[PDB]
């Protein structure tokens, strides 16, 4: 494999992205490191497809919505940034806002 | 309930009071743009605004703190102008001046 | 010109008047006073203020801070303050106004070449915190409390080692010269205790001589009448700090009897409450005493509703205690006691009890001591509502009172206060910053000696330190020889004047401990409380003037789920 | 006897006439030469050639090699050529025929009992990267890019601060006594750069004083002609090389006004192509000119289909800017231009632009410089076809102009090709072995100083080193006192004279800096190029001599998505 | 008063006459004596025996241990005896009856305030493991062989390079210079093995002047008669110790050649079954004379089901060796062999083969030398019932015949036993504590030269050491300056002389090898067996006396699946 | 996210218990680790759905079976430890012979 720190840095993410997702879908509202990791994930996988980055910037803000994680969450994420080796080689997205 | 949340009290500030200051038209002749700082010392700007250097001597933008006033290639604006204090020495910039006034 | 205050807050952070809320705990605090001169504050960025000729001056590295923090909102015992920070030589320089004397005015901390920055605008200052009940039985600790904003560790240990596991105690030379060695290592300050259960003074001048800052006296090595006044003899006659865990079976005398033997003499009780340990039930008696320094440890910050459930399994660990020996199972459930537990809340709130700790892994958690504290102070206020020193329409009373229970009175108490313990010229630069959304709980920076030790850090391939994944890694100020020199070894007097530190040929900082044996209950800052508190030998009840003491357990706590993946 | 080409290869790795195809790129190598005699080739194996009194001799440790990497396909600005290599005092010893004299013809690069063995043959052998652009934000940066393949790393910064953040500078005396001594901590070489932004000299010396190699002018410290005129005189003197961040304002004036203050003496532009910062929007013109020596930050490296939508955020977090002040986001656009990101990648390919960095965490990728510089070598063959200078149906000079980008011109340009930067006898063992599937991209070994210091490493408790998982972890010549002696630590002249290094008691060899005023485009190897380049100030079209230079973005690029797990 | 059998064991452990089981294994072992006085025993904790006045004592330092290990279950090559440990100075001070004089029968082991306590009541104490069969691949071994609970390595290598690929080989002063350096770094005992593959004395002198405390010859250099011969010349005049890997291919001779070139000079031979390297396919023949220390590495012991499928590939990797070229498939294949594999298990049982060792990543396994010693002893138990020395019901003897493998044997052969090997007065304190259901798989702690280096340790920031996860984590033994302290370096009697250790600066203890060229087969402890062996040169079965010598492969072993995640 | 060391320690439980979970699934008779693993995660997501410390002392032993694991590994954990978060806050909660 050859894991290089980065690849190996992003297997925390993902990790921390299955607690999340396993926690959605017992149907709890997503608490702030949860909801970081749910959408971060969200993006590499993008990335990983193939979606553009002006794609993702976009699809990012509909992972999760007001009504899914707990009181204050969505203020204290004014933005998420995450960085994905797309085709066209590693490039950065930000998702303004993510949770609305 | 939001985590950290400011509750600022409604109202405003008054900036650099009590301190002389002064109006200039300028000019930007220069055909790319300018943005000039809120310390910077005003007669020592990029050669291409042409104004009453003279009048802006010793003087900077009266803006809050850190931020700027941008000129497109060919504008016109009047600037509001405050004096510097401290021990009013200018050092740096173009090196006009390297020393009081 | 004019900006609305709003609009000032979003750029500059917060000024006189505004409030602000800390993490999502019912606590506000309101800006006292702002040492800038509006439209001078200075500001980094492209563009932006902090700039040659601007505000940043022409005076040589001598004549300039080596570090400034930017728009800082302090939160200190001594006030809640708006101003900037100037850092010098690994020292706190200045709090006042920053820039360019040359064209600014009120510049008391001068911006040159030499000067990095750091922007703290609409962010929370605070020292850094101080645990002096740590048990070290692993070395992984200090980067937990460390993360946690804790820059400063006193206890003892060897490491997993059942005596340690008990107690706080390095016993002996060989293994506190090791222990002063090992420390080296380590990113937070440190200073050790060695066993101070003897009945021969030389047997303690030598642990003394060896290194340690204190003794600490442990019923599981005997905290016997003779062991008490043993060490306080030594520790009268070394300038050093007694640590006590009294007899929990009053199997020498009761509470009474402990406290005739120390006889009016400093010392300093850990988990004055009794779950910790101590004589059952009325050790909590204590914090009536003016030469008693009382503290708690922190599982039992704040009463909830598991807190009960939880304890006594936690007891029978530490102490290795036998679930199927009775008397072991008896003593550890005559410790647990829900009254006490209730009543600990309250004595904090009131300045009764004058500090926080941990214990850590021997019935505390290293990195909650500041979260637990705070946590308390959100209770209390919920239930009691204002305090009668508060003024104004805000907590800050609350806050300054809290703040210095792991900040400034345990650096009191331990004689370390004239190096750390608060924001305050000439103190050693440990300090840390926080988001308002945060606080508390995950700190943005955390400063030792002058450098970041610690930070949360972004994907280092980023384009920038922000894209995810974002979690806690050490920085330039924990590295080899930067780490040395951020950070300092506590030693004794004694120690010190026999050259411990040239022969075990340590590396860091050196600093001295003084003044342990003369402060007292009145020293400690706004908890000097001396309450006339009674115990019911029978229903355990706690009563300070007759009335009642108690408060109710809680279900739900901010700092909790909302910060935390696990 | 007489054996087939194929089987040859298989056996010892490609000789004179195979082409081997670099990683996943269109990109082809020509063995240029071959400086084995056939059928004398040293190999290492049971029942293979280096053995006592056969591949072997019985000369002492002075009179053979510590190190041998045999069949190795070396590839450097000066050829690509097949060789063994021989390393001696943590030196390049030779590059020539292994072996012993007693028995085998040709032997250049004696074997002896002291010599260890590193099998090359099927790989390919460069020098270690030099990246001339780090922003020291946090030390893991030191991993990742040594992973790269990067050898040393230049740059300035105290941790993760707001000047730090925005620039490379390690302002004054303290923070940079501090830096040096925590590079010892470091696998990798490092030199310093302080905090260029000042009109007084004084405060330049102290810092050159102090032990920086360089000073960085940058725009968010003022990067005013005053300022930067400063700088120069100091470095005139000190002999110490200037990167600069111009103004990208126009506050001070144009970019014509920053190249007559600049006044025809030595400097390293950084990102000369703009959008890492620089006079808006011709800073490019600057590669025009003798006195400057050129580089890109490799964000923008090399033009493709995502490049301007990742931009202008990264932009904003970088330089602590406001998206809601209309200034702060008007000179972020003005940044950002296609037609001199596209223009960027040509000047490359012809020589105008002569270096390649990273910037990181700052508008950079700390581990992408190699990657990035193929990938733009890659799209240019594509785009563009065989170079002007190319002979035979190979990529043999695009390589080495390429491969010269990120080794000898970095190391020209700061006065540090003497110790580093290529594979000559006498410079320092800084070599990574790369398997030609993964070239560029994921390293076999990184040599530093003449030890290991990290490798691809399977499990740890396997019966090979080689079964799963195998991932990037640290050997000896990262450990300790090893890592110590195989390192350097660059010192400006005077700081060495000032006996600096006794002071701060570093460990680390220690090398000086010299030869950075003299350098100018022409000594830029493989890439000299001065040409009549315009910018047209309302359409931002680059134009070299009157035609439109420009390339179209790619939508898929190698050395990506088939090596990457994330 | 009077306690029952039971009740006793459970609250101090099992005593004299009680059996206990060694893991999930087959072999019992039972309590030879005691010696402590019924009643008497110390224990620690919250009212226990060990305290002021009572269990601890008035003595000072000098006076008393520094750590104690109450009512340990030892097992070593001596006994397996039920006692109190007393350490002092990093050394093992006493194996008796710990307490106070002043009130307590029988005391030999006084414990004072100085004194720490390990609680090792119904825990197996065991002195740490010795590997003498190291490729230093990698940094990492280090951690993952000191959790297994070996704590000193003996080997050679300079990292990941061919050379220490195949070889446990230090090549050179250089290497050795530098590998010396980077061993203070180490939590483990560590010893350098040089090159001894030359026909020039000269060349190997250096190298042990240089540093290594033994030469490894091997047959990848070129294990011929007159290399043999000169590394056994200078082994005879510098007192160091010759491990060897003879010629495989019979290409200078076959394995009497070797013999007749040794000449009864004592030597260490590697994996003497053959299957990783000897003289095919009789190498097994050398464990019959007296000058011949043998030894197995790991991955044949013992031997199952999926032992042969396994290794030829392994083979292939390790050795550098080409699956295409036909010549070196078929030397592979004629290395493993099904009938040597079987009987190799069955010499160790008998005493004929007197190590095990490791061979790490070049057909060893570095964590599981212990373990598949123990997996050896209870397959042999399993098929071949009692050894004829066993006494007792009971496992007694097998387990002091196999502790001592990996102990006392490979110090002896060393010259290392005066330092280590055992736990006996005098020795430097390196034991590691066992609890009975994970005997020889996971350790419940790990001490080196008195202070814990490693051990499981839970929740860093629970209330108690024990919540999940729990997994090992480097302890304060493994700090910095502690660590240099508790280690380490043997050198060769002529570098100590030299002053290599001032020159290179190291940091550790050292410590000096003697008596390597004295032992002999007869010094073995428990395994001195010299067996009429012989080896059928077609059928390869393997008869000693005529009589054939066989066991059967395993499909299921203890000390696997049962405690493994993966 | 800001994880703190803990919380990137509880990520490798997590980890270890998908492992077992998996086992389990095929039908293994789970061995000492994995045992450990997966009764541990059980506790943890109990807290983070607000499980009280004495709910949670209870169901723990209901997890694995004696005929679910290895034989000898009931004997092996005479007890298992682990701390969540709760809405109160860090709580530690141990089962007594968890398996039966
Ligand atoms: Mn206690
Ligand atoms: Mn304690
Ligand atoms: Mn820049
Ligand atoms: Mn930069
Ligand atoms: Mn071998
Ligand atoms: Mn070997």
């Amino acid at each position: 494999m050859e894991l290089t720190p980065r690849e190996k840095d992003k297997l925390l993410l993902f990790t921390a992205a299955l607690v999340a997702e396993r926690r959605l879908a017992r149907g709890l509202k997503l608490n702030y490191p949860e909801s970081v990791a749910l959408i971060s994930a969200f993006i590499m996988e993008g990335a990983r497809d193939g979606k553009s980055v002006a794609s993702l910037m976009e699809e990012g803000r509909h992972v999760l919505t007001r009504e899914q994680v707990m009181e204050g969450v969505p203020e204290m994420i004014p933005d998420i940034q995450v960085e994905a080796t797309f085709p066209d080689g590693s490039k950065l997205v930000t998702v303004h806002n993510p949770i609305i | 309930m939001i985590p950290g949340e400011y509750h600022v009290k409604p109202g405003q500030i008054a900036l650099n009071t009590g301190r002389a200051t002064c109006r200039v038209v300028v000019e930007n002749h220069g055909d790319r743009p300018i943005q000039v700082g809120s310390h910077y010392h005003f007669a020592e700007v990029n050669p291409a605004l042409k104004f009453d250097r003279q009048q802006a001597a010793g003087y900077r933008l009266n803006i809050p703190a850190g931020t700027a006033v941008r000129f497109e290639p060919g504008q016109k604006r009047e600037v509001e102008l405050v004096a510097f204090a401290g021990h009013r020495a200018v050092f740096g910039f173009r090196g006009e001046v390297m020393g009081p006034l | 010109s004019n900006i609305s205050r709003q609009a000032y807050a979003d750029m500059f952070g917060p000024t006189v008047g505004d409030k602000v809320r800390l993490a999502d705990t019912e606590l506000w605090i309101e800006v006292e006073d702002d040492l800038t001169t509006y439209g001078e504050e200075v500001k980094f960025g492209g563009g932006k203020v902090i700039r040659d000729g601007m505000g940043q001056g022409q005076m040589l590295a001598a004549d300039c801070v080596d570090l400034v923090l930017t728009n800082a909102l302090i939160v200190d015992h001594w006030g809640i303050v708006k101003a900037d920070i100037g850092v010098k030589d690994g020292r706190i320089f200045a709090i006042g106004k920053a820039g360019n004397p040359d064209i600014q005015p009120n510049v008391t901390i001068p911006i040159g070449a030499a000067t990095e920055v750091i922007a703290a605008e609409g962010k929370i200052v605070t020292a850094g915190g101080i645990d002096t009940h740590i048990h070290w039985i692993c070395p992984q600790q200090a980067e937990e409390a460390l993360v946690s904003g804790v820059t400063t560790m006193v206890g003892g240990g060897t490491g997993p080692a059942a005596g340690t596991h008990a107690t706080t105690c390095t016993p002996g030379p060989w293994y506190i010269s090791r222990m002063l060695q090992a420390a080296d290592s380590l990113p937070v300050n440190i200073g050790l205790l060695g066993k101070g259960n003897v009945s021969q003074p030389d047997a303690l001048r030598e642990q003394v001589a060896a290194g340690v800052i204190g003794l600490k006296i442990h019923e599981d090595w005997g905290a016997t009448p003779a062991a008490i006044d043993c060490a306080l003899t030594v520790a009268d006659e070394m300038d050093i700090q007694v640590a006590l865990h009294s007899d929990t079976l009053n199997e020498s005398g009761f509470v009474e009897d402990t406290l005739a033997a120390i006889g009016g003499r400093t010392i300093h009780t850990f988990h004055t409450e009794g779950a910790g340990g101590g004589h059952a039930p009325d050790i909590i008696t204590a914090c009536a005493h003016p030469n008693i320094l009382p503290s708690s440890t922190n599982p039992t910050l704040p009463y909830t509703l598991n807190t009960i459930d939880e304890h006594l399994d936690m007891l029978m660990v530490c102490h290795h205690l036998d679930p199927d020996i009775a008397e072991d199972v008896a003593f550890a459930e005559s410790r647990i006691r829900r009254e006490t537990i209730a009543a600990e809340d309250v004595l904090h709130d009131l300045g009764a009890f004058s500090l926080t700790s941990s214990d850590s892994q021997a019935m505390g958690r290293v990195g909650e001591v500041i979260l637990r504290t705070w946590q308390v102070a959100h209770r209390m206020k919920v239930q009691r509502g204002a305090l009668a020193e508060e003024t104004g329409d805000n907590d800050n009373f609350r806050v300054k009172r809290y703040i210095a229970k792991y900040t400034i009175n345990p650096a009191l108490t331990h004689g370390i206060a004239h190096e750390v313990g608060s924001i305050e010229v000439g103190k050693l630069a440990d300090l840390v910053v926080w988001s308002p959304a945060f606080f508390g709980v995950k700190p943005a920076t955390v400063i030792k000696g002058g450098m970041i030790a610690i930070a949360p850090m972004g994907d280092i391939n980023a384009s920038i330190p922000t894209p995810q994944p974002v979690h806690y890694r050490p920085m330039f100020g924990a590295l080899g020889s930067a780490r040395h020199h951020c950070r300092l070894t506590f030693l004794s007097q004694a120690a010190a004047a026999n050259g411990v530190a040239e022969r075990l040929n340590l590396r860091s900082a050196i600093a001295v401990v003084k003044g342990c044996r003369t402060v007292q209950k009145a020293d400690m800052v706004h908890n000097s409380l001396q309450p006339n508190i009674t115990v019911d030998a029978q229903t355990y009840e706690v009563r300070v003037d007759g009335e009642l003491i108690t408060s109710e357990p809680a279900d739900v706590l901010p700092m909790a789920q909302r910060y935390f993946l696990f």
